[PDB]
């Protein structure tokens, strides 16, 4: 599903933005 | 802060954006079967 | 050129990279809005 | 607001920038 | 040690690279098929 | 390319990675 894969993509784009600090 | 938790920093920013590119080839692969 | 210096080239390929991975995301909504 | 052919040139942009990092 | 496993992200990132540039292929593939 | 040599290529590398991450 769109709306399952658009979470997953904002979810791990935070995570890396998280850990790039 | 120091070389190791850095080095150790750098593999997690990989391993997130290993997760990213996979969800982004199911995205075109998607897209691929609709267009074609 | 040593450890250090190393470590920074790694860690500017990598947000290079995630600027990357950023503009592929946002090609891939286009084509599916315009699918869809 | 983008356009493809703005979108196009920053992957070459960045691309070129992570080649010049690695090499 | 810290050497292999700069030497361990350093292959990790350039193979991620050839993915990155492939995924942009098939985006302006799918780019060009519509326009 | 066809679509299959891409899907084999992006395939290849994947776990070219996941391998590095070993």
């Amino acid at each position: 599903t769109w709306e399952e894969w658009e979470k997953k993509i904002e979810e791990y784009t935070k995570k890396i933005e998280e850990i790039l600090k | 802060s120091g070389i190791v938790q850095q080095q150790n920093n750098l593999l997690r920013a990989i391993k997130a954006q290993q997760h990213l590119l996979q969800r982004t080839v199911w995205g075109i692969k998607q897209l691929q079967a609709r267009i074609l």
